[PDB]
């Protein structure tokens, strides 16, 4: 009875379930868990939100078309909105979080395409001027649940001041490396003749116990188009993705006032 | 340990199909050749003792050059060549970084070794006694030098190496110094959460790495006063890593770097030469 | 405080003493013969038997 | 500070912080204090009531001449660098009256405390370097 | 050495000290605590928020002078904007809460005058217009950390429109009872020849284990000069009383979308 | 040996007040 | 006369022979973490409780 295809996945007061999955992925073998006083660093006892926080939150969907290059978030940046989470987060100089995702896109047995779905450590992408270096902006560099997209060209800016987000060129992953080669990060493939979503859960990974959330993002998530979506009735055709995650054993130490970042 | 050996193995008629997989679990492709054709025994005794990390890492590689010289200064300008600094990196060069950033994390010590040469610049102005340089360790915070012979060079407590020209390349080991638990290849974050309305200026702000990396300076000069004849210098800086974990594997670099950054080049974003065909062997 | 250790064999043993108080110091750490593949080439929840369906 | 002092003779710093005050009015004169510590990220407490969302400690002027307020180490990284840098920010620490500072009459309406500063026994320093605090010509 | 009068209270990452304290009152005999199993009702597994709520909160201060008739807050209303304890309100349908109350209010030597400080179980409070009955605003009830102040007169208004707040009559205890009687209730006096703070520790009481934050307020905290501030040299002066309040053993159920209540 | 590890602590409500000393002693 | 010791550890022992007649020659003298902060901290004739009052 039990299946490969089948699984329901509850944390906190929410479900998923879904009928055509393909086994789930844990990032490096290793499920999230609570930090060990034998590796602690911060000393404050820490708040533990649990089922506040650790729970499924569902981004804006996007739609999938035949002419799409792909989509990036960043984590914990795109749940920086979510709820209690995100209360948790900003009021807090220090948090660490594991997590489920959860990719869904269903079609039809008529409907072909496969999108590569990617969660890589310390996403780090390259800047859109060649006037400077590493010349990011922290608005650009933190989007929140819309996430951006990818490009299939490289068009740096003029001048500095233009080009103060990421060059997403999709076959380099927006980072000068072989995106023929992202698989060598914990992934799952969508495959609409196969499956109709994707599940990776994983753990905190950092070089630190700990670290400061609305600075730095631990992990990037990448769904890519591998074989672009073809429907013979209709070429033009869209279809949601749709990105659902939870935060998982979360922890955060420094209470104060609330962290407000900029906005432009 | 050793590689794996082949088992004995004869054909099939079942339906255990080894053969298929669905990659889109996440898994690769795991068949081996016993699972699709007979095979022979074939002990294998060979090792895979040359791609540990260790030895990968296991070689001295060269990061930086420096220069230095020694004359009569008389000029601002001339006098800033009797002495160097840098800020010590492995993106001055690009074979050992690209060897690292198959990684996401590491942890090492680090031997340095240092190759030092000089030349005339000309023949009319006589000859030069040997030299001794001094390379000294400036950590983040220590004073740095504003001329080669000010009192920064007495480094009671920065480390420093005196190198008499000719000896044997002068070498030294530094511990894993990292403030966090491993060193990070990569960064995906900044310095500081700018804050809602802030004066702050958020135009010439930088991402990554460079943003919180320090590990310091180097800084060399020649401990001897000027000879009628100048002499140019150069000190080729040498890392290997030793003692070495690493973490979360990365693809590695494809198209030339064009700094510190994951940055590209709008004219090197090519590396495949294309084939004439998807038929050409 | 002498080790003797087996050297990697050419065409059968060393010996290491070390001189310094800190280990890095040390010459580079004896072959680490150490791998697990699986959790880069087949990290799943559910474990897949080769010879089985990888979806059933 | 005696700590800034053999602070700037290394690279590193890990450990908590002690602040303890000494408040040298008149034995007439009472009061309350609060004495915060906010860790880094967020908007620095100019106002009492940002200032009492982090550590803090209220002080009750009294026989008891001394308060000590603690700034716990909390911090990413696990050792901290010996100069200015964002990334080993260490936050913000505040005062403000709690009350107000009341005096009777023919006693001193302005008066002073003392602030001094310690190293608590969770703490140690990392590579050793030499100090930007002394110099000489050549 | 240990003495009535020498008191420490630390609770999350904060810290009261007192000097001149008179005990301290555990209200009717109850520590805080929280919800057994064998009591419970919602059956969604709670947020307990833990350090990141239970924690003191200081209130803005008010001016005690020769002329105030008192102070008056509801609880957990005068915590409702407060830090993650109040995110934790808003974000759930319920929640519970025991608290430490904290009263601070110094002066000299020479100074005279008695503070009553009351906690009271469903501090139901007189409407200001005769035209109706329990005729009281949503905003004029929930003031928030402001309070209140009551009046030695009562003066309801001519139309009904203009009378939906609260006559808090001083000496009526604003509820038709008289003031002198309040000492039933769980309380202390700040009697400035001999102490300068009172403590309260509040169990949650209610009729039920667990009720609508944002609907009710389970306390009300009252501060009656019982006699007048007096000062020789000045009897215009001011003193001011300060008012710290740590919610405690908080948890909530029903976490959905977060409560914004009215403002006007 | 190393420098202090930190004990498990909650909050208290006591007579015992170690926030408070007297630094006039000399200490 | 060989002494072997633990080594100050990196990213385990090590030997030391000395050569000369004068303890001078040695080495650096082997870590010492001795320390009493107390005589400067807490330099004090009666006992100091933290718990109890500083004055009573
Ligand atoms: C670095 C360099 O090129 N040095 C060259 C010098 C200088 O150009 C001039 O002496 C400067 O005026 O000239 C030479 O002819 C010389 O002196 O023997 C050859 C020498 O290699
Ligand atoms: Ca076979
Ligand atoms: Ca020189
Ligand atoms: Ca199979
Ligand atoms: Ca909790
Ligand atoms: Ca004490
Ligand atoms: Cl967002
Ligand atoms: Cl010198
Ligand atoms: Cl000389
Ligand atoms: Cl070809
Ligand atoms: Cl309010
Ligand atoms: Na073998």
């Amino acid at each position: 009875g039990y299946s490969d295809r089948v699984r329901q996945i509850t944390l906190g007061n929410s479900t998923i379930t879904t009928q055509e999955a393909a086994n789930a992925v844990v990032a490096y073998g290793e499920w999230p868990s609570y930090l060990d006083d034998k590796e602690a660093n911060p000393i404050d006892a820490p708040t533990e939100p649990d089922v506040s926080s650790n729970r499924f939150y569902t981004l804006d969907s996007v739609q999938w078309k035949s002419t799409s290059r792909g989509w990036w978030w960043k984590l914990p940046d795109a749940l920086k909105d979510m709820g209690m989470f995100g209360q948790n987060m900003y009021y807090h100089y220090l948090g660490r979080s594991g997590y489920t995702v959860h990719v869904q896109c269903n079609a039809s047995k008529f409907h072909q395409g496969a999108l590569g779905v990617f969660a890589i450590p310390e996403y780090v992408m390259a800047c859109n001027t060649e006037a400077k270096t590493s010349y990011v902006s922290y608005v650009n560099a933190n989007p929140g649940e819309k996430g951006g997209v990818f490009d299939n060209a490289y068009n740096p800016s003029a001048e500095a001041s233009e080009g103060r987000k990421f060059a997403a060129l999709d076959y380099l992953l927006g980072c000068g490396v072989l995106a023929g080669n992202a698989f060598v990060y914990p992934h799952q493939i969508i495959n609409l003749r196969t499956n109709n979503s994707a599940t990776l859960v994983l753990p905190y990974v950092n070089s630190l116990a700990i670290d400061c959330m609305a600075k730095h993002n631990n992990w990037g998530l990448v769904i890519l188009p591998l074989c672009k979506l073809d429907y013979a009735p209709n070429s033009s055709t869209e279809i949601p993705i749709t990105v659902t995650i939870a935060p998982m054993f979360t922890e955060f130490n420094g209470l104060r006032n609330i962290t407000v970042p900029a906005t432009q | 340990p050793t590689a794996q050996s082949t088992p004995l193995t004869s054909g099939v008629n079942s339906q255990e199909v080894p053969a298929l997989t669905a990659v889109e679990t996440g898994a690769s492709g795991q068949a081996v050749p016993s699972d699709v054709i007979e095979t022979r025994h074939v002990v294998n005794y060979k090792t895979r003792s040359e791609s540990t990390l260790e030895s990968f890492f296991g070689r001295s590689a060269c990061v930086t050059i420096l220069e230095v010289e020694n004359f009569n200064a008389t000029t601002d300008a001339d006098r800033k060549k009797q002495f160097t600094t840098w800020a010590i990196t492995y993106t001055d060069t690009v074979q050992l970084r690209r060897k690292l950033e198959f990684f996401t994390y590491s942890r090492f010590d680090l031997e340095m070794t240092f190759v030092i040469t000089e030349r005339y610049y000309a023949s009319n102005t006589g000859h030069a006694r040997n030299q001794v340089y001094q390379l000294m360790y400036i950590p983040p915070g220590a004073p740095r030098p504003t001329a080669w012979d000010d009192y920064t060079w007495q480094s009671s407590s920065n480390p420093s190496v005196f190198y008499t020209y000719g000896s044997a390349p002068p070498r030294m080991s530094i511990p894993y110094v990292g403030i966090a638990n491993a060193y990070s290849h990569f960064y995906d974050g900044f310095a500081r959460v700018p804050l809602k309305d802030e004066t702050v200026d958020s135009g010439d702000t930088y991402y990554g790495l460079v943003t919180i990396n320090d590990f310091g300076t180097l800084a060399v000069r020649v401990v001897n006063e000027y000879n009628p004849a100048r002499i140019t210098s150069k000190i080729r800086v040498y890392m290997k890593p030793k003692h070495v974990r690493c973490w979360c594997p990365r693809p590695p670099r494809a198209v030339p770097y064009r700094g510190e950054g994951v940055d590209f080049k709008q004219d090197s974003i090519t590396p495949l030469t294309a084939v004439e065909n998807i038929n050409t062997f | 405080g002498a080790q003797v250790s087996s050297q990697k064999v050419g065409a059968v043993n060393y010996t290491t003493i070390n001189y310094y108080k800190d280990s890095a110091s040390n010459a580079a750490s004896k072959l680490d013969f150490s791998q697990d593949p699986s959790k880069f080439t087949e990290p799943v929840k559910d474990i897949m038997i080769k010879t089985a369906p990888a979806l059933n | 500070t005696m700590l800034g002092e053999i602070l700037n003779y290394y690279t590193h710093w890990t450990g908590s912080l002690r602040f303890t005050f000494l408040f040298c009015g008149s034995m007439m004169a009472t009061g309350k204090i609060l004495l915060s510590y906010s860790p880094p990220g967020a908007k620095p407490p100019t106002t009492r009531k940002d200032a009492m969302l982090g550590t803090h400690i209220i002080w009750d002027l009294g026989l008891q001449s001394s308060c000590t307020m603690l700034a716990p180490w909390i911090s990413n990284t696990v050792y901290r660098r010996c100069i200015k840098d964002d990334f080993t920010e260490g936050g913000y620490i505040t005062c403000f009256y709690q009350t107000r500072i009341v005096v009777p009459s023919g006693t001193p309406t302005s008066m002073f405390m003392l602030a001094f500063v310690s190293a608590c026994p969770d703490f140690s320093v990392r590579l050793l370097r030499d100090t930007n605090h002394i110099s000489q010509r050549t």
